[PDB]
């Protein structure tokens, strides 16, 4: 039979940031992966 | 009227359905 392959998903990080005179909670993206996958 | 290794694609900021407006 015949498998279909794709490269493992994968993709940049980025961070959120209000900035650190305001506070430091911050959040992260994930570019282009389906958030089932973390 | 128009037509994997690492490189990335990121998306445009703006969407085609805001730019329309």
């Amino acid at each position: 039979e015949i498998l279909d392959i794709t490269p493992c998903s994968f993709g940049g990080v980025s961070v959120i940031t209000p900035g650190t005179n305001t506070s430091n909670e911050v959040a992260v993206l994930y570019q282009d992966v389906n958030c089932t996958e973390v | 009227k128009v037509t994997f290794n690492g490189l990335t694609v990121l998306p445009p900021l703006l969407t085609d359905e805001m730019i329309a407006q």
